[PDB]
RNA sequence: UACCGUACUGCAAACCGACUCAGGUGGGCUAGUAUAUAUACUCAGGCCAUAGAAUCAACCAUGUUAAAGGAACUCGGCAAAAU
């Protein structure tokens, strides 16, 4: 068994685990999101575009 | 199978013999094109001589043959 | 107008052996300092293909027209009885039965008297010449008894597949065969017979 | 209709950047595309019959959910097996195509081969015999 | 690992037997197709005895050289002219039917590099030798060739005037049966 | 008919070098096929050879040759 | 009768493994000898680009054959051979 290939990529996984309304949804999440405002990132989550 | 202290470019030099190339004796000269390489080998237009006029084989007269050319 | 030496002389060649091209005739004492393609050339030249068909077919209506078995001896003196014109030899005579049967277009029987095993090629073989072109090689009583034996074989592995949790036949799926180009080939082939 | 040398893919093409079209495409990728000319009821591939296009396959999908009345257990289910059957359709349209043109080009250079060494034996006799007559004379 | 150079032999050129003879069977069939082929050394070497074997069995002008030859060369245009104009054109030499010329070294691998090129015919690049030289009689040789059991082999034309006397008569044509 | 375009992506390497990186505003492409106004209708403005021959000429047609490589000569 | 997808790749040099990584990656379709999707050769189709060039080193890996013997080898017939 080779490892290092744990990350086995999906858009509906990576969306509803790691995007904003799961971050919304809880308060610790909501303080997550507060700071990273406060640190100042350019990518508040995953799956913000514009 | 490792080095235990690091090479003085005095042994490196010394080491480094067998990497060197040697000098060839002889060169094949064409007088028109001052072409050059080996006695034994061809180095006229035909192989790579951009600079080939011709005059390296000065002469070359075959006219006569007769056969059946098959079409 | 087809008629060629054999390089031996006396004889003439049948397409499938060698011709003698030269113009004159020459004795190998005297042409042993020319080259040899200057007397035979050692390629099939291009018309024995078309021969062979005709004589072939000389030989199919000769066997036809008299409905008996017939040996290769009376088949290459009927071929050669109609208008030495054809078959040279009784060897491509026998050439020409044995293809012909292994075409499935004729077929063999024992000959009396000289049956000799009839599996061993020297036996003299019977040829009867059926109408129309077999799709199989054998007996056709044989080749029933064996279609009844492979049916029942049939249903035998039928049921055994349907005793295990299988289909009694394998199912496939239906395919298209029919395509442009097919379509363009049928209207070239009216047109072509249409002139 | 169609440029065939870019269908055998043996020329460029209209929308060179596509390279394997889909259902759609094959009419706009086509170098020989008229914008003036209409445009087909079905809008079918090449390497398929002309009797393709103008034809709507959905009879066929009423004709056998109309008279196989157990066909409507699962309708969703029957109709994913009918486009994957129009689907699987083209494709066999395109392997009877490349087998037919296979087989013609197998005859086609069967002739021409042995028409090439009729004409390389009929040549080699003439100076065969050209040779024997000038030693006649 | 047997020794092919250095015991007689033919050359491996880093493939196995199989593709060996058919690589040697292409260039064949190539260096009579087009009379002067380029290539490294060893498959030169390999390519000039394949030539001479093959010449000659193209001299043979039998059935049965016609059926060698059709296994081992590829191209039915060019069995015809090994058969017709090679055969005629070397009907009198006693091998050597090709030379070589070196003409240095190839860009992608620095191989040293060979022309290859069939010897007499209009295009080759040295004169040729005649494969006879007609011996004066009145010479040692001629009488070393008398005394030893040697025949003359003289120069010939395609027909010698030995067959002139058999083709002019009338009734040795057999009106072309 | 209409087809949704991503925008270019762009480079425009700085005084260090960095590699900004842009990206255009995404467009629609509209094909919008005409009809003729009123009367003027001629304006579309377009021998015979067998398809049979077109395909057996479009079959002993030389293939394309495979593709270059961007270093490679020819 | 609108909106979104439609290029290319998808057992892979384009995905997951730091790599142009011998690893991992789901479903479907298919011709003949022929007979099973196994096996040998082949159809349609695809491929012979990512180090090349010769040659007899020793030695290493993987195999073929071997006279007379035959587990006597070895912790142990392990490994090969054999059915
Ligand atoms: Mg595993
Ligand atoms: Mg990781
Ligand atoms: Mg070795
Ligand atoms: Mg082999
Ligand atoms: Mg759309
Ligand atoms: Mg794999
Ligand atoms: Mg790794
Ligand atoms: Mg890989
Ligand atoms: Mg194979
Ligand atoms: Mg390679
Ligand atoms: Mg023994
Ligand atoms: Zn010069």
């Amino acid at each position: 068994g080779n490892r290092g290939n744990t990350y086995q990529p999906s858009r509906r996984k990576r969306v509803n685990r790691h995007g904003l309304e799961k971050r919304l949804s809880t308060p610790q999440g909501r303080e997550v999101l507060l700071r990273r405002l406060r640190k100042g990132r350019w990518r508040i989550t995953v799956d913000s575009f514009r | 199978a490792t080095p235990k202290k690091k090479l003085s470019l005095h042994r490196r030099g010394n080491r480094r013999v067998w990497y060197w190339l040697k000098r060839k004796t002889e060169v094949a000269k064409c007088s028109y094109c001052g072409a050059l390489s080996g006695r034994n080998q061809m180095f006229s237009g035909a192989a790579g001589n951009s600079a080939c006029t011709g005059q390296c084989v000065e002469q070359a007269p075959t006219p006569p043959a007769s056969s059946y050319p098959a079409e | 107008e087809q008629r060629h030496l054999y390089l031996d002389g006396t004889r003439t060649a049948d397409p499938g052996e060698p011709r003698y091209t030269a113009p004159y005739w020459v004795p190998p004492s005297a042409r042993a300092g020319i080259p040899n393609i200057l007397f035979s050339e050692p390629w099939p030249s291009h018309e024995e293909p078309q021969l062979r068909r005709q004589h072939a077919a000389m030989c199919l209506e000769a066997l036809k027209r008299a409905d008996r078995p017939l040996t290769a001896e009376q088949v290459h003196e009927a071929v050669n009885s109609t208008a030495k014109p054809v078959l040279s030899t009784l060897a491509y005579t026998k050439k020409l039965l044995e293809h012909l049967r292994r075409t499935r277009f004729v077929y063999g029987r024992k000959n009396p008297d000289s049956m000799l095993s009839p599996g061993h090629p020297d036996h003299p073989r019977l040829y009867e010449a059926l109408p129309f072109q077999a799709a199989r090689y054998g007996k056709p009583e044989t080749l029933a008894a064996a279609d009844e034996a492979a049916r029942a074989a049939a249903i035998a592995k039928a049921q055994k597949r349907l005793r295990n949790g299988k289909a009694p036949y394998p199912q496939h799926r239906r395919r298209a065969r029919f395509s442009i180009w097919q379509h363009e080939l049928a209207q070239e082939a009216l047109r072509e017979l249409q002139a | 209709k169609w440029d065939w040398k870019w269908v055998l893919g043996k020329a460029s093409g209209r929308k060179p950047a596509i390279t394997r079209p889909r259902r759609h495409q094959w009419h706009y990728c086509n170098p020989e595309y008229d914008p003036a000319a209409p445009l087909p009821e079905v809008l079918r591939s090449p390497f398929g019959p002309p009797g393709a296009e103008r034809s709507h396959d959905w009879a066929t999908y009423a004709r056998h959910l109309q008279l196989q009345p157990e066909n409507r257990r699962d309708l969703k289910r029957y109709r994913a097996r009918f486009v994957r059957f129009m689907q699987l359709r083209e494709l066999d349209w395109r392997e009877a195509f490349q087998r037919g043109v296979a087989e013609d080009s197998r005859v086609s250079n069967k002739v021409a081969r042995a028409k090439a060494e009729a004409q390389r034996q009929d040549a080699w006799s003439d100076y065969k015999q050209a040779m024997w007559q000038r030693a006649q004379l | 690992a047997r020794v092919r150079v250095r015991l007689g032999d033919w050359n491996r050129l880093n493939r196995k037997w199989q593709h060996r003879v058919s690589m040697m069977k292409t260039m064949v069939t190539q260096l009579l197709e087009k009379e002067r082929i380029r290539t490294t050394l060893a498959k030169a070497k390999t390519l000039q005895r394949y030539a001479d074997k093959v010449i000659t069995l193209g001299k043979q002008g039998t059935r049965e050289a016609w059926s060698e030859a059709r296994g081992i060369v590829r191209t039915d245009r060019e069995l015809h002219k090994l058969f017709t104009q090679v055969a005629l054109r070397y009907r009198e030499r006693p091998g050597g039917f090709t030379r070589l010329v070196r003409a240095g070294w190839r860009e992608r691998d620095a191989a040293p590099v060979a022309f290859v090129e069939l010897v007499d015919r209009p295009g080759e690049l040295r004169p040729a030798n005649p494969a006879l030289q007609r011996p004066n009689p009145l010479s040692v040789q001629a009488w070393i060739r008398q005394q030893l059991g040697q025949p003359a082999r003289e120069p010939s034309p395609l027909l010698p005037p030995s067959v002139q006397q058999y083709l002019r008569e009338e009734n040795r044509i057999q009106q072309g049966r | 008919s209409t087809i949704n375009y991503l925008g270019r992506r762009r480079l425009a390497i700085s005084r260090n070098g960095k590699r900004l990186w842009w990206r255009e505003d995404d467009w629609k492409k509209a094909y919008v096929i005409f009809r003729p106004p009123a009367g003027q209708e001629h304006l579309l403005t377009r021998q015979q050879r067998p398809v049979i021959e077109q395909i057996r000429e479009a079959a002993r047609a030389p293939r394309l040759p495979p593709r270059p490589y961007p270093w490679e000569r020819r």
